[PDB]
């Protein structure tokens, strides 16, 4: 069997594990929990041992099982350069995510670790998946168990955020799927390989970004249409937050790469302009507003709205600048993000059982370890030179100008709008005055379990800004076959 | 031993910071200071070496960004502009820190404090010695991250809060315009290495300049606070003194014109560049030295003072005689770390109070500091034979030698600049030190005289001068800023000196100045500085203390209450950003947070629909009766419109104008 | 007109001179007076002037 | 010249970098086409890369007389600048343009 | 899966990276009729 | 005169010590064991990163011009 | 005031031998004074 | 689930955080409310597409020396 | 007066007033990695340093004693006649 599979199988054991040692003994939670963070360890084991043996500039899909038994619905598995890291950042995350959720959750332990290993196990599928069919059908299986990942573990507000996040994400995700249904039955399959060849009419092309725009744009998600994240990814328990954030929200950047760039170029060049305008309004709109948000965990999700659009922007320059930056800005978004949720929905709210920022302040005095891990977070949300975050974005703004010097100049206003956000929210609660008066007791600096996995996250932000090369190497080679373009001396050689 | 300088500074802060535990205050304070010491030998070392045998030193260790055409390497270059910037850098950071040793001696937090200040020294190295401009940008966004630790060191004082937001976010503002301009020269040249960048110049399209010049211009005024993006340098003294000694006065402001120096091989291919940091220049020596006549804090005044030397060496840049300015950079950190030294005694002595108002007397009582002071006081107004006086009247000198409009009127602009400064030095040194005692009488009372009987033991206080760490950077900065600007004058200035021959510092051949300034400008223009000195100096003792009653008629008229009320208030600038500016963001993210997000949006889209359609789906079913009867029309009504819609022939429109027309009378109620 | 108040500028500024009669007076007589009055208060304004000048023109003597 | 690797024989491209006369349902001949006008695009902006580090010796070497005595450097990257970007082999792919 | 390369030009135009054999001399036409400059870039190279 | 130094790392009270939780077997062991691993491993991995190849061949046409120096 | 009275330039810019064109970037860079009107 | 340590919570924080989540069940479409959304919505970003529309490919700084011009078009 | 303070706030830079009894012997040991440290990045230097112009042989210039690229310069220059 493929190596790619075992990523897919060994999950599925882990749920079969979780389900049928019970009966082998009123067995306690905590095997439980074990069992599921034993069974995520293996998945980056094997993942890296996938990295190892990658090849940095192939341009055959590698690790793939030759199947020769056709059907209507085959699973197709194969490893790319372009999809090796969003696989190695899902198999990083998944661990801290079981970890920092770890002593919260105290009820229906079962079901949440099954959750969580299903959904490691679609989540896997999707950037494995070498149909544009099969991509879709991972691409909306996440749906179910997040709805149920939501309402039964998530906070006050949890009925409506989980009912947004289904609604808005089955609803942009089937203008998705008029397009898929299009271009197969043109081409008469979604096999990558044989919808890489096939070039659709200009208008064809016209017609199926306008579908698969909606989607990603409901999925991205941009300002006006964002409202389901500014609930789901607050209501949601923290080990849903992160998955959310981390993965889920990168499903439509790894999705530009397969689904617009290749085969629907002439369309994605003439209609840039209103990604563009789109675009820039996110990062000002959602700039904005995340000054003016008193949740901490609402102000960490709006974060990712002003994040995501620089990426989104990235992936549409023409450029294998920014084309690279957005990858990495994805990659970086991913650690950063994660941490932020950690410090606000699983650390103040662990201790305060609040997220409203009126009741914190001047943290610094009694929890300096959080404050320290609190503001290099801060910082590489605010996109600070050596973390992995300023390198994503100086490679995100700078294709986004080179295509269309107007909006990345508006773009570029993020420099200074992430810093205005990121340093007030730090002060507000780190700094600002003393240890607040609402305070009536004394709490806690961080517990072994709450700075190894804060640690972890933060320093893959550090090692990842000193050293981009750890994953540009692997993005160079594969990332130069989405670019479109010809120079007049360099082409059609004879 | 290049890659050793580098180092050093940055392993302490380690020890420090995240050590503090293990080696204690004193700890800390011994490798945190050692550390930097080691660093500056080096560097002198350094000196030596790389300028006085023009002798270029390259290392690269390893790529930092490499996509095509895009390779940045963690790597430095040594050159002549770059030896001369470590030494006011690393010398100042060492006494600095040996003064330190008693200014924070109570401080319950030595160990975090120490290690900012070696975090700082180290991203200030990385500054000027880069070798593209990418990894310049490190330092000066790591600069910019130690200036905000420092400045909200105190982090429990709201006051400190909001000035290390406006540190911040003022110089994040500069950063997003240097940021495009370093876009600019990818896209041009396709790399951002020095050499790269300096090579190519020449030849590149001239609108092209104009576009990286008037971007690294207006990234470089919100680090050297000129006359736009400078409200930032007041607020910074909120941090503690030697901060403001080292970061606000006399090495982070340097960044900004250390970017135009170090692009001085690019921007003079523009004369526009060079015509806008004239003005710039001309314009924040006068608009700072106005506001620091009219302070009544010794902090904000010599912060304003640090501004107003700044506007004269981006003036000097833009008269294109960078050597000029180099030398007024290298020059000032000295007499102007000296007064913040100076001062940071004077506030200790007392009470960490810091307002000229209650300081008087107080020269028997600091006899080291007036003199140390008086020392600097006479450099920073530039009296001749001073460090200043080889650097600070050379620029208005060689402005007039540029005999253009531009030139005069800076000179004229910037002589004004050095009466007013001239004017509150008299301030300073009078008030804390030469006034009648105007301060509480603790700060007076001896032990000669007895006042006490059950208590004489302790009760004293009488404002006692510091101890050897804070004396002996004192009189070391004091003996810098008499002899420096004379030893170096030849190094800098000369008149066809070969010390920057490696195109650190390019002066274009069309722009050249100083034979003109060595003979063209007349005895009267080249001396009136002085003049204006040694006249309005003794006006204003007079007025500040023979005549004692003529300001208050000035501060008691209406149009002195209102002229001088101008001036303290600082332009009227902050105001004005504060309230159209700033508060302007926070109302439109409040509007577009309640009127779309949570409004518009909502009601068109998923509240919008939840509350039609519901009440949609309940008048439909309300049709639902259960009365067979009904049921039985329903199916005829149901009947009649197929067999009309499939025999009359009707347009298919019209029949979805029923429809869509008749979910509406279901969506009204009643 | 004046105001109800009958506070005026101009004799504010009159005043503003050195009380002949001060209910405070010996209170505040030390800011005045011994250490503080002028002439050593300006005793020590120029430290080094007095010993320099002397010593210059010993250089000066040393030449001719 | 130098020798070439032993690493250099497994990438080496077999084929010219072109789609004249290239069956697209043959995917092997067509991913080698594809792979050839992606290294020819790569050794062409790794050509510059090197020139540039010729150019910034020849820099630091000459200090004040960069000005002339690098210009032959200056010439070459300046001319790999406009020629060479990596713009991939997706328009060519479904382009056919001819001389004529 | 191939077109004419005159039929893509039509719909996205040349120019914004879709520089096709003849741009610059074509360019250096579209420049002279609308700003009236005659191009002439600089050797950037002393010696010939 | 400098207070000791003080404080409960992990919340610890100097009379206990901390009480392993359960994660701390399968993390410090597994999730960085793994990585350190990786690390060494991955300085053994062969380079086929395309900009290698591109500089050997790149270099050798520099080489034929006088751009760059031929040892042979 | 300082435009309507602010004084002609006393110094003739200095004249250098062939310009140096080539020690300035070749006839595609800016050269100082030769020859030239004034 | 977990319980966390004692807050001095407020009544009158509480209710405006209350006030906040439920805010939007009471937005109504007025003169202002129009206006408002429409300026956002409509009029600054059909101002920035403009801008984007016709400036596209308008200039390039690739390569271009003295003598070149910017302009692509 | 020294501010009270918790005792049960632990922080890595010492928290308040913090100097432990063993400071000597920790302050100590820290300097000696440190010098191994910077140990290292000297000799990493020394064999990486790039310089295009050759020092006289008769001016100061300690980095000649510790420099390969000039070092082997001076050992080949002193082999002539
Ligand atoms: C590198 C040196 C880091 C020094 C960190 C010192 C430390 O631990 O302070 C904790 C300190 C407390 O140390 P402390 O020992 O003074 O504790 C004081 C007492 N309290 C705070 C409890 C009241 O915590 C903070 O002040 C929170 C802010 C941390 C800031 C982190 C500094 C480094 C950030 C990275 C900068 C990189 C820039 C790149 C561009
Ligand atoms: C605040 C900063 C603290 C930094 C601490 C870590 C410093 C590490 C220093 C490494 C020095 C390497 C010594 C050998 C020289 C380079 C040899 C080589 O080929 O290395 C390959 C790679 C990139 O280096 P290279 O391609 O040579 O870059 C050109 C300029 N030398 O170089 C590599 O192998 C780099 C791989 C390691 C990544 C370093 C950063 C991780 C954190
Ligand atoms: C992104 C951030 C952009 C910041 C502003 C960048 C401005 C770049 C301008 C480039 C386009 C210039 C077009 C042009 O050719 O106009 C000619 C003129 C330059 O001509 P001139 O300098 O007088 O002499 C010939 C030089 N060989 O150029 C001009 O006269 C243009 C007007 C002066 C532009 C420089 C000063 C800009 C000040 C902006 C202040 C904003 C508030
Ligand atoms: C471009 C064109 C615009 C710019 C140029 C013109 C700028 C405005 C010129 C008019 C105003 C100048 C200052 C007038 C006097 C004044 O208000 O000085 C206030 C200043 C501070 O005094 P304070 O410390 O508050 O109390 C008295 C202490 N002796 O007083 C002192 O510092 C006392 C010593 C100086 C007093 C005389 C100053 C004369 C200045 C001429
Ligand atoms: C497409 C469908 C949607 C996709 C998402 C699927 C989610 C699946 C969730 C996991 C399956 C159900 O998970 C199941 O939860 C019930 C809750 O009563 C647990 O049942 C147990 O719960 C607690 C656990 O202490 C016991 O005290 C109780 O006696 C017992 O009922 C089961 O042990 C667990 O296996
Ligand atoms: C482009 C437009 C957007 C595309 C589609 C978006 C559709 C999303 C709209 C879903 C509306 C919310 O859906 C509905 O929300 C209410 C709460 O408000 C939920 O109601 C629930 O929460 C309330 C909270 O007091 C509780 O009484 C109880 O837990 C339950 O009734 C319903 O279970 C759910 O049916
Ligand atoms: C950035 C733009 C995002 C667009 C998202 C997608 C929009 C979806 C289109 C339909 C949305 C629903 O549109 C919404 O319809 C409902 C009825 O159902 C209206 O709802 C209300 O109408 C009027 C007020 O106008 C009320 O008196 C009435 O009681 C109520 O039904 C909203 O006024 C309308 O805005
Ligand atoms: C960081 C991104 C940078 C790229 C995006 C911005 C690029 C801006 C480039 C502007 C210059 C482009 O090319 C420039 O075109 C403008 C068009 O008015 C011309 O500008 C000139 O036009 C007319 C003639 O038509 C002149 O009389 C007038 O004095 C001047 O405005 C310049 O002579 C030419 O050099």
């Amino acid at each position: 069997m493929s190596l790619l599979y075992v990523l897919l199988i060994i999950p599925i054991i882990g749920i079969f594990l979780i389900s049928t040692i019970d009966s082998f003994y009123f067995f306690n939670v905590s095997y439980y929990k074990k069992i599921a963070l034993i069974t995520t360890i293996l998945n980056l084991i094997v993942s890296l041992i996938i990295y190892i043996l990658f090849d940095f500039s192939n341009n055959q899909f590698q690790f793939i099982q030759e199947n020769l038994d056709l059907s209507f619905y085959d699973i197709y598995l194969g490893v790319d350069g372009v999809s090796i890291y969003f696989v190695l950042l899902t198999t990083i995350i998944m661990p801290i995510a079981l970890v920092s959720n770890w002593n919260s959750i105290t009820n229906n332990i079962k079901s949440y670790l099954i959750i969580m290993l299903l959904l490691e196990t679609l989540l896997l599928a999707v950037f494995l998946v070498l149909d544009v069919l099969l991509f879709y059908i991972f691409f909306e299986s996440i749906l179910p168990p997040l709805f149920i990942l939501i309402g039964l573990f998530g906070s006050s507000n949890k009925v409506r955020a989980s009912f947004y996040i289904f609604l808005y994400t089955l609803l942009g995700s089937l203008f998705l799927l008029l397009s898929i249904l299009t271009m197969s039955s043109i081409v008469g399959t979604t096999y990558f390989d044989v919808l890489l060849k096939s070039s659709f009419e200009y208008t064809t092309q016209l017609f199926l970004f306008f579908g698969i725009f909606i989607a990603f744009a409901v999925k991205t998600p941009v300002w006006g249409l964002n409202s389901w994240l500014l609930r789901a990814h607050v209501e949601s328990p923290l080990g849903g937050s992160i998955v959310l954030a981390a993965i889920v929200l990168k499903l439509s950047l790894y999705g530009v790469f397969r689904l617009i760039l290749p085969i629907l170029p002439q369309a994605s060049l003439n209609l840039t302009y209103i990604v563009y305008a789109i675009g820039a309004i996110t990062v000002l709109y959602a700039s904005f507003s995340t000054l003016r948000t008193v949740d901490v965990k609402e102000l960490i999700a709006y974060s990712s709205v002003a994040h995501a659009a620089i990426y989104l922007m990235g992936v549409f320059s023409n450029t294998i600048q920014g084309l690279e930056g957005a990858i990495l800005l994805g990659l970086a978004h991913g650690f950063v993000s994660s941490g932020l949720f950690i410090c606000a929905g699983g650390i103040l709210y662990d201790r305060t059982g609040t997220r409203l920022i009126y009741f914190f302040r001047g943290l610094t005095q009694i929890m300096p370890l959080f404050s320290l891990f609190f503001f290099i977070l801060c910082l590489g949300n605010a996109g600070t030179p050596l973390t992995l975050n300023f390198v994503g974005e100086f490679m995100s703004l700078y294709g986004t100008l080179e295509r269309l010097p107007i909006a990345g100049m508006l773009a570029s206003t993020s420099i200074i709008f992430s810093a205005a956000y990121s340093i007030y929210m730090y002060n507000r609660i780190a700094f600002g005055g003393s240890v607040s008066l609402y305070f009536i007791d004394c709490f806690r600096d961080l517990t072994k379990r709450e700075f190894f996995i804060l640690f972890t996250l933060v320093s893959f932000t550090v090692i990842l800004g000193i050293y981009p090369s750890f994953v540009l190497d692997g993005l160079h080679y594969n990332i130069s076959s989405v670019v479109y373009g010809i120079e007049p001396n360099a082409s059609y050689l004879t | 031993m290049y890659l050793s300088i580098i180092i050093l500074p940055l392993l302490g802060s380690v020890v420090s910071g995240f050590f503090g535990r293990k080696v204690g205050v004193s700890g800390a304070q011994l490798i945190t200071c050692s550390s930097v010491i080691i660093t500056t030998i080096l560097s002198i070392i350094a000196f030596f070496e790389v300028g006085f045998n023009n002798i270029p030193v390259t290392i690269n260790i390893f790529r930092w960004i490499d996509s095509e055409w895009f390779i940045i390497n963690w790597g430095f270059q040594y050159d002549s502009l770059t030896v001369s910037m470590l030494i006011p850098v690393l010398i100042i950071s060492s006494l600095v820190h040996i003064y330190s040793i008693s200014y924070m001696s109570s401080d319950p937090h030595n160990q975090r404090f120490f290690s900012y200040l070696s975090l700082f020294t180290f991203m200030m190295i990385i500054l000027v010695t880069a070798n593209n401009y990418l990894l310049m940008f490190v330092g000066w966004e790591g600069v910019g991250v130690c200036s905000y630790l420092l400045v909200s060191f105190w982090f429990t004082r709201i006051a400190a809060n909001q000035s290390s937001i406006s540190a911040f976010l003022t110089n994040r503002v500069g950063d997003c315009f240097l940021t495009v301009g370093m876009f600019a020269i990818l896209w041009s040249l396709g790399n951002l290495d020095y050499a790269t960048v300096f090579s190519l110049a020449p030849y590149i399209n001239s609108n092209v300049v104009i576009i990286i010049g008037i971007c690294l211009l207006i990234g470089a005024m919100a680090k050297s606070s000129q006359v736009g993006l400078h409200v930032w340098l007041p607020m910074a003294m909120e941090g503690p003194t030697p901060v403001s000694a080292l970061i606000h006065a006399a090495t982070m402001v340097t960044a900004g014109v250390y970017l135009l120096m170090r692009s001085s091989p690019l921007i003079e291919y523009s004369s526009t560049v060079l015509l806008l940091c004239l003005w710039l220049g001309a314009i924040t020596t006068v608009f700072s030295s106005l506001i620091g006549l009219f302070q009544q804090d010794i902090k904000k005044v010599i912060a304003y003072s640090t501004m107003s030397q700044l506007g004269m060496m981006v003036l000097s840049i833009g008269l294109s005689s960078y050597n000029i300015a180099l030398f007024h950079l290298v020059n000032h950190a000295f007499y102007k770390a000296l007064l913040f030294l100076g001062a940071g005694s004077v506030i200790h002595a007392v009470a960490d109070n810091q307002d000229f108002r209650k300081f008087g007397g107080l020269i028997s009582y600091l006899p080291l500091t007036y003199s140390v002071m008086l020392i600097a006081s006479l450099s920073l107004v530039a009296f001749p034979f001073m460090t200043g006086f080889y650097s600070k009247d050379f620029i208005l000198e060689s402005a007039y030698g540029q005999f253009s409009f531009s030139g005069v009127a800076v000179y004229i602009i910037a002589t004004i600049g050095a009466i007013f400064t001239t004017l509150y030095s008299v301030k300073v040194l009078y008030l804390t030190f030469l006034s009648n005692p105007n301060g509480p009488r603790t700060y007076y009372r001896l032990a000669i005289d007895n006042f006490f009987s059950a208590q004489a033991i302790k009760s004293y206080k009488p404002a006692h001068e510091g101890d050897f760490f804070l004396t002996l950077p004192l009189v070391i900065l004091a003996l810098f800023s008499i002899f420096f600007g004379f030893i170096t004058k030849d190094i800098f200035i000369g008149l066809g000196s070969n010390f920057f021959v490696d195109n650190s510092l390019f002066i274009h051949p069309i722009h050249e100045i100083m034979i003109d300034t060595e003979f063209a400008v007349p005895v009267l223009f080249k001396l009136l500085p002085f003049i204006f000195t040694i006249s309005f100096s003794v006006i204003a003792l007079t007025l500040s203390e023979l005549l004692s009653e003529l300001v208050i008629y000035f501060k008691f008229s209406r149009f002195g209450y209102n002229i001088f009320g101008f001036f303290n208030q600082r332009f009227l600038i902050e105001f004005f950003y504060n309230k159209y500016i700033t508060n302007l963001i926070l109302n439109l993210g409040g509007q577009i947070t309640k009127i779309l997000d949570k409004g518009s949006i909502e009601l068109f889209g998923p509240y919008g629909l939840e509350r039609g359609l519901v009440k949609l789906s309940k008048n439909i079913s309300s049709l639902s009766t259960s009365h067979v009867t009904t049921y039985a029309l329903y199916i005829l009504v149901g009947f009649i419109l197929y067999l009309i819609y499939n025999n009359l022939l009707l347009d298919y429109s019209y029949l979805l104008l029923i429809i869509i027309l008749l979910l509406l009378l279901m969506m009204i109620g009643e | 007109k004046p105001n109800i108040t009958g506070f005026d500028m101009r004799e504010f500024l009159r005043h503003t001179k050195t009380p002949t009669y001060d209910p405070w007076e010996r209170h505040e007589a030390w800011r005045y007076t011994g250490r503080f009055s002028r002439f050593n208060r300006f005793k020590g304004a120029l430290p080094g002037f007095g010993i320099a000048t002397v010593a210059f023109t010993a250089y000066c003597v040393f030449e001719h | 010249p130098t020798p070439e690797s032993e690493a250099f024989l497994a990438k080496k491209p077999q084929v010219p970098p072109t789609f004249d006369g290239v069956d697209y349902e043959d995917n092997k001949r067509l991913k080698q086409a594809q792979d050839a006008i992606i290294r020819e695009q790569w050794v062409q902006v790794m050509m510059g890369r090197l020139v540039r580090e010729e150019l910034s010796k020849c820099y630091y070497r000459e200090g004040v007389n960069h000005l002339e005595k690098c210009g032959k450097l200056r010439e070459r990257y300046l001319q790999l600048l406009a020629n060479a970007k990596v713009k991939g082999y997706l328009f060519e792919q479904q382009n056919y343009w001819s001389k004529e | 899966r191939r077109r004419p390369i005159e039929e893509t030009l039509a719909e996205i135009g040349e120019g914004r990276g879709i520089k096709p054999p003849g741009y610059y001399e074509r360019r250096a036409q579209r420049l002279k009729e609308k700003y009236g400059v005659d191009i002439n870039p600089v050797c950037a190279d002393p010696d010939q | 005169q400098y207070d000791p130094p003080t404080g409960w790392l992990w919340g610890v009270r100097p009379g206990e010590k901390y009480q392993n939780e359960g994660w701390e077997g399968p993390f410090f062991y597994g999730f960085w064991g793994s990585l350190i691993v990786f690390a060494i491993a991955y300085a053994y991995k062969p380079d086929t990163s395309i900009q290698t190849w591109a500089l050997e061949e790149a270099r050798r046409r520099l080489e034929a011009e006088g751009i760059l120096e031929d040892p042979n | 005031v300082v435009k309507l009275t602010y004084p002609d330039r006393v110094s003739y810019p200095r004249e250098f031998e062939g310009g140096l064109e080539r020690e300035l970037g070749g006839a595609g860079a800016v050269r100082a004074f030769l020859c030239l009107d004034d | 689930g977990l319980q966390h340590y004692k807050i001095a919570m407020d009544p009158a924080l509480v209710r405006l955080g209350s006030m906040i989540s439920n805010r939007y069940k009471y937005f109504r479409w007025t003169k202002r409310t129009a206006l408002v959304s429409f300026m956002y919505v409509v009029v600054v970003p059909s101002t920035i597409g403009y801008l984007a529309y016709k400036t596209d490919g308008l200039w390039d700084l690739r390569a271009k020396r003295r003598g070149d011009l910017i302009s692509e078009r | 007066p020294k501010i009270p303070y918790p005792k049960h706030v632990w922080s890595p830079a010492g928290g308040w007033y913090a100097q432990p009894a063993n400071w000597k012997q920790n302050t100590a040991i820290f300097g000696l990695v440190i010098f191994g440290i910077t140990a290292m990045v000297w000799k990493y230097s020394a064999e990486h340093e790039v310089r295009h112009k050759m020092p006289e042989p008769d001016r100061f210039y300690p980095s000649r004693y510790w420099v390969k690229q000039i070092k082997d310069y001076e050992r080949a220059q002193k082999e002539k006649q």
